[PDB]
RNA sequence: GAUGGGGAAGCUCCGUUUCAAAGGCCUGAUUUUAUGCAGGCCACCAUCGAAAGGGAAUCCGGUUAAGAUUCCGGAACCUGGAUAUGGAUUCUUCACGGUAACGUAACUGAAUGUGGAGACGUCGGCGCGAGCCCUGGGAGGAGUUAUCUUUUCUUCUUAAC
RNA sequence: GCUUGUGACGGCCCGUGAAAAUCCACAGGAAGGAAUAGUUUUCAUGCCAGGUCGUACUGAGGUCUCCAAG
């Protein structure tokens, strides 16, 4: 399961969260795989895969909303997007997910 | 009806050759909470609307009544 | 990858100069004591080079390939990064933070920003940034 | 319109009948590794303060040009963060307090120079009255520093009153807290307004009735501070303001621009400009009055400073004055940036420029 | 404790006939008709009150400045900065989807 | 409810955009067999129908035997039109600051495309404002009083803009 | 407290809530703009003008309506 390989990442690697902070994270090169929410808008969506296409990132569309990305990430709040800065234990640069 | 609180302005608009009369009017009133004292109003019927001067100093009216053009009616209260 | 760089075009999203294109001269990825957040140093065009047919000569020609320029400290929150690129090494030296924040050298780096626009218009190449964000 | 160019020019004196008034420069203050932004003279008139991104206080005399004191504020100098932008000597009759601010502090120095009557006038003043106010540690106790005003953001200006009791500071970027005014005797940081007209450049209290002069971008706006109230508010031909300064009778006042302009403001005449003037080659840096003298200096940034005298008419309702007198050049522009400040000496018809040649001048009739 | 009468010829409660009771300099209370009320011009694209736009009677916006009319921005008196920021963001992408395309397509092509 | 059409022996009825040639604007060195006008743009439909619907802008004090938001004194505002001056439009050719929401004495903008106001159901509680009501002190007047009562009544106002 | 005005909410509907005159704004990028007053006046100040008709009073099983003290 995915949630079982994102809450390792982030108990035990480095991170972000949110639009802001990812964009950045891109911009530094410093970003490995970003995670996007099915219910963010489009432009932003847009934005961001272009961003990830110009970086050369590997793209992974998490299926579910924001609300389940926050789960994801065992937080209370919403997230939209998801980086990658340093990858954990888990072997998930490698995997499908 | 507009307030300027500008001395020259005022001067300058007496001179205007468009203006007829003036009026200096003279008042009754009390500063902060502790002494009364006077206070001088002039107004000018402009060219469109009345100007006035509020000038809480009794000097500067003394010194104003006196440095308007003679040829002007100035009218008292 | 840190994309956000000193060859990058960008679109400005906000501001006066909403919609019209820009290049980072030189980026602060973590802000100073003036503008404490992620920003970038960008000389953009305000007034675009407009077109010339073969029917305008001599005087109208010297009007629509003159270009009026802009200098702009702007937020990463109000830019809009863009694939493309430009070359930028004639006013890297032009533009800083002691550029801005002190005129008239915000003058003199309009000046040769204006100059290197316009001679780079002229001789036509890099026509896409020179060409109007139609919004 | 078939006429002669000459019927063009207004009838004006000859400068040569409003003696006395500096024509060429006598000292050159070569000491300096960094341009020299700021200056200031004390009330008595020898002790010329300077200041520079070489984050370096240095005190000169007027008539040697030798450097009789130093203080180094910034150790890492070259990094380009924060400098010292404005210092400004106590207007009050022998203490000798100097203000220096570089960044986001004020350091309060009274120097070692004078002795001990005038200088423990000036200790005891400070310590007097036990953003914040600390104690200086060791390495602060070294530099001279009395007393440190930190702040959130970078102070730019700074203006004593005409007593040396208050002292205000301008921050852009503050906001809403962006003109402070403090005071030594009690150390009271007060914020006397609510709000900000936007982005504030300048300054500076009236001479005498109680009223500061807020100088905005756009703006000069008349605030009396026994009503706690706007009075008066200036609009100027230009757009973006430089610095402000105020007639020594307080019935004028003239106002410099970053577009070019300098503008004779008459607080009696209207709310507009009484004279516009756009003469200058860049921008407009410093304007600044002479105290006893009827003179008005304006330094702009293409290396050339401009005088003028300037009759002021007190009880008669007749217009001030104002004719141009001379055209003093020689300064070097260093990267488009010429004359950054002028100060008037005290008592007669000197001037003290800075440009940014890393030397200042002194200027002589 | 002064009862008011209507002032104009229209004896009827509408929209256009508001009443506020103003105590005169003659010591008296008399009705004052209050004019129809100015509202906020808004986002064509958005549905929100535009910020730095003058609220006028329409008649009105004749007499007054175009500084008091338009922000300095592109569509400025008639967008919102948020709703212009999303179509400049979008006006861009999609000028590049349409190069993608043309990418795509030349390498189809250039397959057949 | 005319017009176009169609009925009706007819007085006149049907019909309201219909298979109507329904018209009002721009471009031009003067239009090349020599001074005869060429090309383009737009596609619904007259009009009447509200003194309670939508609507530019006026208040206060005064004045008559009887007129008042109309008259007078004062003080205003709206609309349309010529134009005059100062200011701006920057080293000459349509201004700049703020990270940003946005700010400004201005800061040209044709065809054409679009948006807002106009411009909108009804109730409920809650917040805030104005007027009325109740009231304390004080500055005046009228009253009652053998008794008690710092008593009862009245004046103490502030319009558009 | 009564009258009235306004603000943010919450219900009640698949019941989704007259039209037009008039006024403003945006996108657009046509055209124009200098060396004895360049172009532009949504900035400030200044000039002139605003026709016809109604207008008195009453309006109380028996037409409509407003103001409302203790």
């Amino acid at each position: 399961s995915i949630n079982q390989k994102l809450a390792l990442v982030i108990k035990s690697g480095k991170y972000t969260l949110g639009y802001k902070s990812t964009v950045k994270s891109l911009r530094q090169g410093k970003s490995k795989l970003i995670i996007i929410a099915a219910n963010t808008p489009v432009l932003r969506k847009s934005e961001l895969e272009y961003y990830a296409m110009l970086s050369k990132t590997k793209v992974y569309y998490f299926q579910g909303g924001n609300n389940e990305l926050g789960t994801a990430v065992g937080k209370l709040f919403r997230v939209g997007v998801v980086s990658i800065l340093e990858a954990g234990d888990s072997d998930i640069l490698t995997t499908l997910a | 009806a507009r307030e300027i609180t500008d001395i020259k302005q005022f001067l300058e608009l007496t001179r205007r050759a468009d203006v007829k009369t003036a009026t200096v009017k003279i008042n009754k009133k009390l500063n902060k909470a502790g002494k009364p004292f006077r206070q001088t109003k002039f107004k000018v019927r402009g060219s469109s609307s009345l100007y006035t001067l509020v000038i809480n100093d009794a000097g500067k009216a003394k010194k104003l009544i006196q440095s308007l053009p003679p040829t002007l009616k100035v009218n008292r209260l | 990858a840190k994309f956000l760089k000193a060859g990058k075009v960008a679109v400005v999203v906000r501001g006066r100069y909403a919609g019209k294109k820009v290049v980072i001269v030189k980026p602060h990825d973590e802000g100073s004591k003036s503008h404490p957040f992620g920003h970038a140093l960008v000389a953009g065009i305000e007034r675009y080079p407009l077109k010339v047919t073969k029917k305008h000569g001599a005087k109208k020609v010297a009007k629509r390939t003159k270009i009026k320029p802009f200098i702009k400290v702007v937020n990463y929150n109000h830019l809009l990064p863009t694939r493309y690129t430009l070359d930028v090494e004639a006013f890297k030296s032009v533009v800083s933070t002691e550029t801005f924040e002190q005129p008239s050298q915000r003058e003199e780096a309009k000046k040769v920003v204006k100059k290197a626009f316009e001679e780079r218009h002229q001789a036509g190449k890099n026509q896409w940034f020179f060409s109007k964000l139609r919004f | 319109l078939n006429i002669d160019p000459n019927s063009l020019i207004p009838e004006l004196p000859s400068p040569k009948d409003l003696r006395p008034f500096p024509i060429r420069c006598s000292t050159i203050y070569a000491g300096h590794k960094g341009k020299v932004r700021t200056l200031s003279i004390d009330p008595s008139g020898l002790w010329l303060a300077t200041g520079s991104d070489d984050g370096t206080v240095r005190v000169w005399e007027i008539l040697t040009g030798r450097e009789v004191y130093r203080t180094t504020l910034i150790d890492d100098e070259e990094n380009p963060d924060y400098h010292i932008e404005c210092i400004e000597w106590n207007p009050d009759a022998n203490n000798g307090i100097l203000a220096v601010a570089v960044g986001e502090n004020i350091h309060l120095i009274v120097p070692p120079i004078f002795g001990y009557d005038i200088e423990n006038n000036g200790k005891t003043k400070i310590e007097d009255g036990f953003a914040q106010w600390n104690k200086p540690s060791q390495k602060q106790l070294e530099k001279d520093i009395c007393i440190t005003i930190s702040c959130k953001k970078t102070v730019k200006k700074l203006s004593w009153h005409r007593k040396g009791d208050y002292f205000v500071t301008v921050q852009p970027d503050s906001g809403n807290t962006s003109v402070l005014i403090h005071q030594v005797s009690k150390h009271l940081t007060q914020s006397p307004f609510k709000k900000s007209k936007g982005i504030i450049m300048d300054a500076k209290f009236h001479p005498f009735k109680p009223q500061l002069f807020v100088c905005s971008q756009r703006y000069v706006r008349i605030y009396d501070l026994s009503q706690q109230i706007l009075v008066k508010k200036l609009l100027p031909g230009a757009r973006w303001l430089s610095k402000i300064d105020i007639h020594p009778r307080g019935d004028n006042l003239i106002a410099s621009s970053f577009d070019k302009r300098v503008l004779w403001h008459d607080l009696d005449l209207a709310s507009t400009p009484y004279k516009t003037l756009r003469y200058h080659e860049k921008a407009v840096r410093s304007v600044n009055f002479h105290k006893k003298l009827p003179l008005f200096s304006s330094a702009a940034d293409d290396g050339t400073i401009h005088v003028f005298h300037a009759t002021v008419y007190d009880d008669m309702m007749k217009n001030p004055m104002i004719v141009p007198l001379k055209k003093l050049t020689g300064h070097k522009v260093i990267n488009s940036l010429g004359v950054l400040d002028a100060i008037w000496h005290p008592r007669e018809a000197w001037l003290f420029s800075a440009g940014a040649d890393n030397t200042a001048r002194l200027w002589t009739t | 404790a002064q009862r008011v009468t209507f002032r104009r010829r229209n004896p009827y409660n509408t929209r256009s006939n508001k009443i506020k009771v103003v105590k005169t300099p003659g010591g008296i209370l008399r009705a004052q008709h209050v004019k129809k009320l100015a509202t906020r011009p808004k986002c064509g694209d958005c549905g929100s009150a535009l910020q730095g736009i003058s609220t006028l009677r329409p008649r009105q916006y004749a007499t007054v400045s175009k500084t008091h009319k338009t922000v300095s921005r592109a569509y400025g008196g008639s967008r919102c900065a948020n709703c212009v920021k999303e179509r400049i963001i979008r006006a861009f992408l999609i000028e590049e989807q349409k190069i993608v395309k043309k990418v795509v397509k030349e390498q189809t092509e250039a397959a057949k």
